[PDB]
Order: structure tokens, then C-alpha cells, then sequence
């Protein structure tokens, strides 16, 4: 409990943070009636809290010294007073269209960790998801103010604050998530559902999967040189009963051969088996089995239920993690786990220096300084512009 | 070369209907009579109930089409010259929204029933006839550069659309249509149950629509626009409580709903 004391006082950004959830210097409705919640070490958890300024976001969770806090949408009337409200007077306006990716959705094809332990070596499934995501959000959606925050143990959060983003509802929150959501069945006994031709969103996220999925898929995380789990996980997802009872019987009367090998054998006995007038539309079919196939193993897998309600709380930038004690740093593609600082590490580093700018946080300070200043110019940049068009 | 060279309720209503199908857009004038006010009320309140009979059962928009198509010449004519016809639809459109506005839960249904009789009505037509309808509704398409530019693309969202929704199972009927095929660009926001099931191609915050489909935007703002007249009723309902004659009707009406 000490050292969460010592952290929001000493460590929190929590000026920045006002600045990204206010959307102004000065104060707004944009933080007066934005809902946090707060996660305490006895088991409680506080819904309804919002805060006037600064100053005063800093001092009540200071005070309340939670483990974690939480943000959600901003409101019609304040949050804090809600005791002078019916349920129903209490109405959201706006919030951050959120996205959660977690590393535990990977375990079908993952092997290096499984569940909530990560490295390095799969972190590429969450690079590859935010590139593909980042992908979409700026040439389709057309956004430009969203950040990425590591949540501290096994996942990413990307939190869109541009203003069209901040203001869609839930149907179309919902609908936002249905469009980026191309694996929607996470169970492997089957082909993926998706129709032929591709939607140009699905053909770009192919191709720029591509190139990775030898090095991920085969050769760095190599799923499938277990013969079983190639029978249950590979296999299901090709088109022909034959080309499939072919490969299981290879496969059993020659074991253990790599995902690589087992890849190779595909095209192999796919060959081998559709001899005659019909051959090119086998092989079209196989070569879209083995597309599907890399959408399924690669593309970006998302927590429906963070992102398909305005009025849902997630746990906030730069908290701590209760187990690892990492903290919820911003970041961009390059990052992995073992980057991200640690409480202990940093009250350390202050005890030497007594300076933040001077601890492993600043460069994750420095990344959101300059997101929040882009953003407060693009958000004055727009109020111009609707000024204009209003005259 | 050789060249030569009331009223106004019966005309207004004559204008109303020359599309066949209206957004119910103007104050009614002149009279009826309290007889034909409830009948008339209880009609199109059949066909509604109806309608959000068939919905509850999940029946599809060819089965409800199927159910509901023989009851216009029985209970709420369509596609008629008739006056009286003309003002039996219009009125007891009107009538329904007194009842109706009542509450969220009575405006959110009667919305539903109405608009999905407004699709149903706008099924029925010529597409000349919906073509008209639309202009005379004052409802941007892209450039040939722009389809050029975008045109693999576009093709790419659209020619599963082409061969499941018109039939157009030969890639080069695909390709001649294509050719021939306006698209709207709009924000997406607009369009997003067809972003939902990747119907339509994304660009900047921008979707593209082809000419062939989006009539989910007209039946919304037919939605959106009785929804916004149905609070407006609300609001002067205290006027409505100035003749008691009409009250127990409109609480009949929507005691069916309740």
C-alpha cells in the first residue's frame, strides 16, 4: 500500500493524463463528468468517481491510494453526484473507442508460453495485431489520435480519442468491432467463414501478413511439428477429405515433422492427388485454405466486451500490476514485455536520483506528452474548422 | 416548323401521393369524421401488429411481404389513385402517431412497424417510381476518376454482392455491371450496419456505397424523422386532452400494444 502512496505521489503522470481525458488545459465536462472507478487491496471496488481539475484528480486518488484505477465514458451530469440523480438521469455522452488484444488468445498456435507468461519470442502475434489495427484504423476509419498501453502483464489497450471515435454509440461501437473482427470463431475444427472474393480490408491484412507467417507460424513458434495437434488445428481448416485422410495417414506413418515440413507436405500430396482437368481449381482452393490459414494464425485477435459498450471501465495508463508490478507504460510496435518498468525498479531509481525525468518512465512519459499534444492541437484544429463551417 | 401555343386538400393529397409512398411530411386539413378516425386507426394498427408478429417469429422480409401484401386491399390500400384511399393512408398514419407517442417503449415500436411497412412499400415500387420518390426527398457520388482509381477495390467489395443479391453468377455480367454502377461516398458512421458485415469499402473515415443498395439510409431517416415528429407529438399532447371524445379510442388503440 506504501508504495502505491509513493507512486501517485511521486510518479503518476497524472497532468498528462488530465490533459488526454480532459481534451483542454483548462477544466470540461470532458473530466467533471467522466467516470472513474477505483480497485482497492481489501477486495472493494468503487464505481461513479469524477473529478473537477488537476488537482483534484490527483489529490482523491491520492487519497483513496487504490492499486488500480479505471476510466469510463464522460457523462451528462457529474458522476460524483450521483445521490441527486433517478438511475436513469445519469446518461454517457462520449468515450474512447477502445481495443484489448491479449497474448492468452494465441495459445492455439503458441508454444514457446502459454496463459498469462509472455517473451519476446510471441510478443510478434501482438506487433503483427497492432500493425494490422493501426492499419485499419488510419486508411480505413481515418483516425490519427490513438495511442497503444501495455497492460502490464499479457496484452495491449489501444485507446482512439479522436472525436468521431469518442462519440459513437454502442450500435456503432459494436458494429466498428464487427468490421475489424475477422476471427470470430477462436475454435480450430473448422475453415474460416469468410466469403470469396476478399473485402479489400481482408486482402491488405493478408498481405501484409504474409511475409511473417514463415518465420512466426513454421519456424519460431512451429505448432504444428506435433502430429496431433496438426490433425486437430492444420488440418480441419482445408477444403477435401481426401487431401485431409491423405496427410493423417503420412503423418502418422511419418511423425513428427515440423510445421515447415508439414506445410511443404500439403502442397506435396495436393499435387500428388489432383492430377487431371480440375487441377488449377485445386489448387486455387488449397492456396485459399493456406490464406485463411494465415489470417487464422495471425491476425489480430480482440476482447468483445471492452469495446462493445460505451459506458465499459478499464484499468487506466500507467497503473501498476497487482502480480508482476509492471507498469501500464504507452507503446507502439516495437515493445515487448521484458521493456516495461517495474515499481519497485523505479522507486529505486528515484531513491538514487529524485527525479522522474531521470527513471526508465520518462521515455513512456515523453511517447504520451507527445500524443497529448498532437491530440489537444488536432482537437483545436477541429473547433476551428467547425467554427468556420459554422460561419 | 409548324407549333401551337376544398381544392386544395384534394390537390395537396394528389402531390402527397404522385411518389406512392410518403415520409407523411405535412399538417392534415378539412375534416373526417370520428367514425372513420377510429376505423381507419384500427387498420393500419392490424397491418403494425401484424408486422411485429411476423418480426417476433423471425420471419424474412419475402415472407412478411408474402403475409402482409394481400391485407393493403382489405385494411390500408397501396398504389392507388383514390382520394379516399390517399387520406385513409395519411390519416391513420397521423392518428397512430397520437397514439403512439405516448412512451419510449409505444414510439420505439410503432417506429419499427412503420418503417418496416415503409421497406415493405418501397419494395412494391417501379424503380422509376423509387427513383422519384428519392429526388423528391432532396437525398454525393464519386467521380469516374475516383471509381477508376478505386475501382479494384470497389469491385473486389461488391462482385460477392453482385452474384448473391442480383443473381450475376458470370464474372463478366459482374464486370459489365460494375462498369455501368454509380457509388456514393459518405462517412462511415452512416453506413454501419453495412461496415458491420463488411458490405462496403472504407477509405479516410469514408464508406462506398454502390447505387444498388443503400436503402437502409432512406428507411432510417424515415426512422429517424417519425421518431423526432413522435417526441415533438409528445410534447403537445396537453392540446390533444382538449376533446374527450378521441382519448378513449387512442387508449384502445394502444392497449393492443401494452
Amino acid at each position: 500500500s506504501s508504495d502505491m502512496e509513493y507512486y501517485y505521489k511521486s510518479l503518476y503522470p497524472f497532468k498528462h493524463i488530465f490533459n488526454w481525458l480532459n481534451h483542454s488545459p483548462k477544466p470540461s465536462r470532458d473530466m467533471i463528468n467522466r467516470e472513474f472507478a477505483m480497485a482497492f487491496r481489501s477486495g472493494a471496488y468503487k464505481r461513479y468517481n469524477s473529478f473537477n481539475s488537476v488537482q483534484d484528480f490527483k489529490a482523491q486518488i491520492e487519497k483513496a491510494n487504490p492499486d488500480r484505477f479505471e476510466i469510463g465514458a464522460i457523462y451528462n451530469k457529474p458522476p460524483r453526484e450521483r445521490d441527486t440523480l433517478l438511475k436513469s438521469e445519469l446518461k454517457a455522452l462520449e468515450k474512447e473507442l477502445v481495443f484489448d488484444i491479449d497474448m492468452d488468445d494465441y495459445d492455439a498456435f503458441r508454444t514457446c508460453c502459454s496463459g498469462a507468461q509472455v517473451c519476446s519470442k510471441c510478443w510478434k502475434f501482438i506487433s503483427l495485431a497492432m500493425k494490422i489495427t493501426n492499419t485499419a484504423l488510419r486508411e480505413d476509419f481515418g483516425y490519427k489520435d490513438f495511442i497503444w498501453v501495455f497492460s502490464g502483464r499479457r496484452g495491449a489497450h489501444c485507446w482512439v480519442s479522436d472525436k468521431r471515435a469518442r462519440a459513437l454509440t454502442d450500435v456503432q461501437r459494436r458494429n466498428v468491432l464487427d468490421y475489424v473482427n475477422v476471427i470470430r470463431d477462436r475454435n480450430t475444427d473448422k475453415r474460416l467463414a469468410l466469403k470469396r472474393p476478399y473485402h479489400p480490408h481482408l486482402a491488405r491484412s493478408l498481405e501484409q501478413l504474409k511475409p511473417f507467417f514463415v518465420s512466426i507460424m513454421l519456424e519460431e513458434q512451429n505448432p504444428w511439428e506435433d502430429d496431433q495437434h496438426a490433425i486437430q488445428t492444420l488440418l480441419p481448416a482445408l477444403y477435401d477429405k481426401q487431401l485431409i485422410d491423405s496427410l493423417k495417414k503420412y503423418w502418422l506413418d511419418n511423425p513428427r515433422r515440423s510445421s515447415k515440413e508439414k506445410w511443404n507436405d500439403i502442397d506435396q500430396i495436393a499435387t500428388s492427388l489432383f492430377k487431371g482437368p480440375k487441377q488449377d481449381s485445386h489448387i486455387i482452393k488449397l492456396r485459399e485454405c493456406k490464406e485463411d490459414l494465415v489470417l487464422m494464425t495471425l491476425y489480430p485477435k480482440l476482447d468483445v466486451e471492452v469495446t462493445k459498450q460505451t459506458i465499459h471501465l478499464l484499468k487506466a495508463p500507467f497503473c501498476i500490476h497487482p502480480a508482476t508490478g509492471n507498469v501500464c507504460v504507452p507503446i507502439d510496435e516495437s515493445f515487448a514485455p521484458e521493456k516495461a518498468p517495474k515499481l519497485i525498479d523505479l522507486q529505486t531509481e528515484m531513491e538514487k536520483n529524485n527525479d522522474v525525468s531521470l527513471t526508465a518512465l520518462q521515455p513512456f512519459i515523453n511517447q504520451f506528452q507527445a500524443y497529448v499534444s498532437s491530440l489537444l492541437k488536432n482537437e483545436l484544429g477541429s473547433v476551428k474548422r467547425e467554427r468556420e463551417d459554422d460561419d | 416548323m409548324f407549333r401551337q401555343s376544398s381544392e386544395e386538400e384534394k390537390k395537396l393529397y394528389a402531390r402527397l401521393y404522385e411518389s406512392k409512398l410518403s415520409f407523411y411530411d405535412l399538417p392534415p386539413q378539412g375534416e373526417i369524421t370520428l367514425e372513420q378516425f377510429e376505423i381507419w386507426a384500427i387498420d393500419r394498427l392490424k397491418i403494425l401488429l401484424e408486422i411485429e408478429s411476423c418480426l417476433s417469429r423471425n420471419k424474412s422480409i419475402k415472407e412478411i411481404e408474402t403475409i402482409i401484401k394481400p391485407q393493403f386491399q382489405k385494411l390500408l390500400p397501396f398504389n392507388t389513385e383514390s382520394l379516399e384511399d390517399r387520406k385513409k393512408d395519411y390519416y391513420s398514419h397521423f392518428i397512430l402517431r397520437l397514439c403512439f407517442c405516448r412512451s419510449k417503449e409505444l414510439r420505439e415500436k410503432f417506429v419499427r412497424a412503420e418503417t418496416f411497412l415503409f421497406k415493405i412499400r418501397f419494395n412494391m415500387l417501379t424503380s422509376t417510381d423509387q427513383t422519384k420518390f428519392v429526388q423528391s426527398l432532396d437525398l454525393q457520388f464519386i467521380s469516374n476518376e475516383e471509381k477508376a482509381e478505386l475501382s479494384h477495390q470497389l469491385y473486389q467489395t461488391v462482385s460477392a454482392s453482385l452474384q448473391f443479391q442480383l443473381n450475376l453468377n458470370e464474372e463478366h455480367q459482374r464486370k459489365q455491371y460494375f462498369q455501368q454502377e454509380k457509388f456514393i461516398k459518405l462517412p462511415f458512421e452512416n453506413v454501419i450496419e453495412l461496415v458491420g458485415n463488411r458490405l462496403v469499402f472504407l477509405k479516410d473515415g469514408y464508406a462506398y456505397l454502390p447505387q444498388f443498395q443503400q436503402l437502409n439510409l432512406l428507411s432510417n431517416e424515415f426512422a429517424s424523422k417519425l421518431n423526432q415528429e413522435l417526441i415533438k407529438t409528445y410534447q403537445y399532447l396537453p392540446r390533444l386532452n382538449e376533446d374527450d371524445r378521441l382519448l378513449p379510442i387512442l387508449n384502445h388503440l394502444s392497449s393492443g400494444y401494452t
